RNA sequence: AGGGGAUCGAAGAUGAUCAGAUACCGUCGUAGUCUUAACCAUAAACUAUGCCGACUAGGGAUCGGGUGGUGUUUUUUUAAUGACCCACUCGGCACCUUACGAGAAAUCAAAGUCUUUGGGUUCUGGGGGGAGUAUGGUCGCAAGGCUGAAACUUAAAGGAAUU
């Protein structure tokens, strides 16, 4: 079976939690990459860690994906956490100017804040 | 060094909060043997014994040793603490542990002269631990603690002087019997004797006023 | 010690009721005890409408369905798998 | 709620208790006035009268004996007392 | 007492109304939750958003009576209150449990998710079961956004709103954080209406 | 507990739940103690001040943790409508 | 053995004492 | 049946209280009932009792404040004597500092510090502490 | 009412009932009846001089291996058979 | 003791399988299985949980009766009635979730309100065998039922769960 160790998948996965840029999308590129970021002392091991971290850096293209944290997730997040919505912010809108509500909602109303607008469906 | 990480840590260690009164008040949790030990520094240790529990594998048992430890001042205090390990010293190591962090105070009072110093109980209190019932009647100055050897050592450690004392069960089982007789001597507060029935402002918890000693 | 709530299986507010019989083993059982499974099988088997089409005089449209009620006790229902062992967790499932 | 008043219940929870279990015993029937067409002769009838009321006046039915409440003629006017 | 400017303004009861979050639930509805009014012909049970308003200000004073703001921690499971909390825990302090909470954060001491918190604020208590449990044990209060039919075990606080949907959610968080801001004294007067949108801490379908 | 001289013997008088009068235990690890911010004119929190309200852990177990604190705060005028004695 | 099977032998062991017995008495 | 209405309103009571309930429906209505809601008012074990009058026994309706801890009925009705008296609160008390034996007495309904002082015994109630 | 009558005029049926179940008990039937005194062999007494019929030999029981170098021995009042224990080693040779 | 007697079928007769098989499997088959009149008084006759009464955490479904809602549907579109929807109530067979509380635990809305021991009442048990045996009474045509030991022997049986 091909199924890698947790070893090469939890360094691959810091690898690109800090070096998002410099694995490239090619596997012979980055692979000596690899060898100059980490200490590492096997040829074999090495290569497992570069063709794995070449695979996630594949799949990352595609779309994300769970556990990346490459110090670059957040800058989309942080740029797509301000969507606010510039009219229509579900108040005072998708109406004719008024609220559609019942009969028992509107004795809610007439409690203390029947100052609005009502329509009793 | 202790470095320690809970905030009540850091108060007692810090030297803000000098009583186990004031936890105990506040009922404060705490999972820290540095800060009873701090606190009460005349904390003793008794063993009663050690009965290994076997396990059955595929090929042998797996012999571990359980120890019963009773930590404790006599004058108010007490707790007790089970732990199995392989190395019976071990266990033994890990039960004072444990029963420092199961310290529990004590409601003592008299027969009833209003004379001099809490002897006795306040009032009857028992404690049930699976068949096992311990009652702990109050009993008359100079008749002292007649129980059963371990359980009397358990009171001697606890501040009580004089107590009855009644069993129902298999108290062969010391363990059982015990955490019984150590529920016995918890709920003595849990009883509402009518001195305790005026109105008084509740404390403010000492980590609300001393939340600038706390974290980072 | 005991296992089920229901003992036997569903009864209670009864006492008693009338017996069925196995269809595999004719193993007298009673009726809420044994375990019922409804066969909505057609008359024909898997496939081979089509060769049946061809040579159905009509315009077909017949397609009959048999139907029947199968008893079946407790040795018989788990040796022919219809009925397996669970967990005790798995066992309060209905 | 630990906190309620048994002593001072509200008129829902009165209205919707059994009869035998209110703060006070008290019934829930009531008397009806029907009248025959025609003639008036008031006579005052019970909500489960039981039997077939007849005003002694007019040999007409005012009411049908059932298991609850009685059900009156449909000739008839009721009102209540 | 309070100055009587707390009261529920028609502007607030229009946004409360507008996001549906008076309709309550059907038939199922617990003993322990009062604030039921009347019922509508459908099924669904109308809840007082009265009672829910002097509640949302009695939790933001529970808030406030924090002394160090980082006690305050704010729970959802359910994927309708994440960017609420998220939001919650950058405007006005707090430390966020936004997604999966872990068993132990409250109790095991040694885990890199250890924290002692004063106050927890949960999203769905049905939903955050494990939260609230573990917060039984290290006596800690809980303010729940509870429905009628939620259970209100280890519920101290209380704030009757829907549960079932995006659009309540949002807003019951949106004003919790208007109110403990104002309380802080960091949203200066309290008549003038929050500058940031209520559909920031709405979350998007995507 | 008082001797014969006057002087205050037993320690930590222990504390009672403000729903239903009972002592809280040491060892009781389910009794949270409830603080209420105090406001002022402006509608501002002032630091320092504090209601002080104590749920024993039974209550809170039971769910009637919510009833009971609503009526402390209607009662010590926290609320004003959200309880009701006749219900 | 079976409880059965106990009761129908001292049973049948009841009925040859007293077949045994009828011959004296 | 219905043998002892005390023992009902005491059983109530005590459930009451386990609740965390103040408050507590006495429904088989006496005049010994009565009499020993007064003596447990007298120390303070209960608030206030309003008796509801119908045609029938009746209802009553104490409030009950966090003091009070058991309160049971001794039946059947033991016939106590004046030197029998410490015997029983002995065995029916947690201490002898509180706790009160209500034994009803040719005097009245009382607890067992105030027989003593009148000299009086009678039949035993129950206790309350 | 734990399954026991409470009344204050109920003594006859506690006091019969406890007659009839005290009898389970091994101490009260062993007296009561008076079976030392019919069956057994010493007869109610603490000692029982007797007769020396023969020397007997008799083998232990399972987990263990030994001879008890027991005796027969006849008592004088009764005229039993009786099997008795000589206690201590090297005991028979002083018996015949 | 009559009637009835088709299927199944204690016994029994054969077919096998098996070292042996008068057991399991196959084919026949008497008594019996049905009913009339008179006996038998037994069961894992169990919910292994006696009966009556009071209190105590919630949730839904369902059976019977009753009440209310211009509610829906139905006959003559629309009155009644009936059948359904919603809400409530009383008695039920029960059920789902929790465990204040109980229990040795399995588990229990009682098996809870029992060392904080007392609502009323009946029956049964005092280690395992011998033994529900022997004898004596009693009922029965019989088979068998009710009451019911002793001598002797043993340090263990037994219950719930863990690996």
């Amino acid at each position: 079976g091909r199924v890698r160790t947790k070893t090469v998948k939890r360094a691959s996965k810091a690898l690109i939690e800090r070096y998002y840029p410099k694995l490239t999308l090619d596997f012979q590129t980055n692979k000596r990459l690899c060898d100059e970021i980490a200490t590492i002392q096997s040829k074999r091991l090495r290569n497992k860690i570069a063709g794995y971290t070449t695979h996630l850096m594949k799949r990352i293209q595609k779309g994300p994906v769970r556990g990346i944290s490459f110090k670059l997730q957040e800058e989309e997040r942080e740029r797509k956490d301000q969507y606010v919505p510039e009219v229509s912010a579900l108040d005072l809108s998708r109406s004719n100017g008024v609220l559609n509500v019942d009969n028992q909602t509107s004795d809610l109303v007439k409690s203390l804040g029947l100052k609005l607008p009502l329509s009793v469906i | 060094g202790w470095v320690p990480v809970t905030k009540l840590g850091r108060l007692v260690k810090a030297g803000k909060i000098t009583t186990i009164e004031e936890i105990f008040l506040h009922s404060l949790p705490v999972k820290e043997f540095q800060i009873i030990d701090t606190l009460l520094p005349g904390l003793q240790d008794e063993v009663m014994n050690i009965k290994p529990v076997q396990k059955q594998t595929r090929a042998g048992q797996r012999t571990r040793f359980k120890a019963v430890v009773v930590v404790g001042d006599s004058n108010g205090h007490v707790g007790l603490g089970i732990k199995t390990a392989k190395e019976v010293a071990g266990a033994i190591r890990a039960g004072i542990i444990i029963a420092k962090l199961s310290v529990i105070p004590i409601r003592r009072g008299y027969w009833g002269t209003n004379l001099g110093q809490p002897h006795s109980l306040a009032t009857k209190t028992t404690g049930k631990c699976g068949s096992v019932t311990v009652r702990l009647i109050p009993a008359p100055r100079g008749s002292g603690i007649v129980a059963s050897p371990a359980v009397k050592k358990l009171l001697q450690l606890a501040g009580v002087e004089d107590v009855y004392t009644q069993s129902n069960g298999k108290t062969r089982t010391l363990e059982n019997t015990l955490k019984a007789a150590f529920v016995a001597i918890g709920n003595t507060y849990g009883f509402l004797t009518p001195n305790l029935w005026a109105e008084q402002p509740l404390p403010v918890s000492p980590l609300d006023i001393y939340s600038d000693e706390a974290s980072a | 010690p005991k296992k089920r709530a229901s003992n036997g299986r569903n009864k209670k507010g009864r006492g008693h009721v009338k017996p069925v019989r196995c269809v595999n083993c004719s193993k007298s059982i009673p009726k809420d005890k044994a375990i019922k499974r409804m066969a909505i099988r057609n008359i024909v088997e898997a496939a081979a409408v089509r060769d049946l089409s061809e040579a159905s005089v009509y315009p077909e449209y017949a397609l009959p369905k048999t139907y029947n009620k199968l008893h079946y006790c407790v040795s018989c229902a788990i040796h022919a798998r219809i009925v397996r062992v669970r967990s005790r967790e798995d066992r309060k499932n209905r | 709620v630990l906190v309620q008043d048994l002593l001072h219940p509200t008129a829902a929870s009165e209205a919707r208790k059994h009869k035998l279990k209110t703060l006070v015993q008290g019934p829930r029937s009531y008397f009806l006035d029907v009248k025959c067409p025609g003639c008036l002769n008031i006579t005052t009838v019970f909500s489960h009268a039981q039997t077939a009321v007849t005003c002694e006046s007019c040999s007409t039915i005012l009411c049908t004996p059932t298991g609850g409440k009685a059900k009156l003629s449909e000739g008839t006017s009721f009102r209540r007392k | 007492s309070l100055p009587a400017t707390f009261d529920l303004t028609p502007e607030d009861a229009q946004l409360l109304l507008a996001a549906n979050t008076h309709l309550g639930a059907r038939n199922v509805q617990v003993h322990q939750e009062p604030y039921v009014f009347n019922a509508r012909p459908d099924g669904v049970h109308v809840i007082n958003v009265g009672k829910t308003w002097e509640k949302l200000v009695l939790a933001a004073r529970i808030i406030a009576a924090i002394p160090n703001p980082e006690d305050v921690v704010a729970i959802s499971s359910r994927t309708f209150g994440q960017r609420a909390v998220l939001k919650f825990a950058a405007h006005t302090g707090a430390t966020p449990i936004a997604g999966r909470f872990t068993p132990g954060s409250f109790t095991n001491y040694i885990t890199r998710s250890f924290k002692e918190p004063r106050l927890v604020i949960v999203t769905d208590p049905r939903s955050d079961a494990q939260a609230i449990k573990e917060a039984s044990y290290v006596n800690i209060p809980v303010i729940a956004l509870t429905d009628l039919d939620s259970p209100s075990e280890f519920v101290d606080v209380a704030i009757p709103c829907n549960n079932r949907g995006k659009h309540s959610i949002g807003l019951i968080w949106y004003l919790l954080a208007r109110e403990v801001l104002r309380l802080r004294g960091a949203l200066v007067d309290r008549t003038q209406p929050w500058s940031i949108m209520p559909d920031l801490y709405f979350y998007r379908d995507p | 507990m008082e001797n014969d001289k006057g002087q205050l013997v037993e320690l930590y008088v222990p504390r009672k739940c403000s729903a239903t009068n009972r002592i809280i235990k040491a060892d009781d690890h389910a009794s949270v103690q409830i603080n209420v911010a105090k406001v002022d004119e402006e509608g501002r929190a002032i630091p320092g001040e504090y209601v002080t309200y104590a749920l024993s852990g039974y209550v809170r177990s039971r769910g009637e943790s919510d009833d009971s604190l609503n009526r402390l705060a209607q009662n010590d005028g926290l609320l004003k409508n959200v309880w009701s004695y006749s219900r | 053995m079976r409880a059965k099977w106990r009761k129908k032998r001292t049973r049948r062991l009841k009925r040859k004492r007293r077949k045994v017995r009828a011959r004296s008495k | 049946t219905r043998s002892s209405v005390l023992a009902d309103a005491l059983n109530a009571i005590n459930n009451a209280e386990k609740t965390g309930k103040r408050q507590v429906l006495i429904r088989p209505s006496s005049k010994v009932i009565i009499k020993f809601l007064q003596v447990m008012q007298k120390h303070g074990y209960i608030g206030e009792f309003e008796y509801i009058d119908d045609h029938r026994s009746g209802k009553i309706v104490v409030q009950l404040n966090g003091r009070l801890n058991k309160c049971g009925v001794i039946s059947p009705r033991f016939n106590v004597k004046i030197g029998d008296i410490e015997k029983w609160t002995a065995n029916l008390l947690p201490a002898r500092q509180f706790g009160y034996v209500i034994l009803t007495t040719s005097a009245g309904i009382m607890d067992h510090e105030e027989a003593r002082r009148k000299h009086v015994s009678g039949k035993i109630l129950g206790f309350v502490y | 009412g734990k399954g026991k009558p409470r009344g204050l005029n109920s003594a006859r049926k506690l006091r019969v009932h406890r007659r009839n179940n005290r009898w389970a008990e091994n101490n009260y039937k062993k007296r009561l009846l008076g079976t030392a005194f019919k069956s057994s062999p010493f007869g109610g007494s603490s000692h029982a001089k007797g007769i020396v019929l023969e020397k007997l030999g008799i083998e232990s029981k399972q987990p263990n291996s030994a001879i008890r170098k027991c005796v027969r021995v006849q008592l004088i009042k009764n005229g039993k058979k009786v099997t008795a224990f000589v206690p201590n080693d090297g005991c028979l040779n002083f018996v015949d």
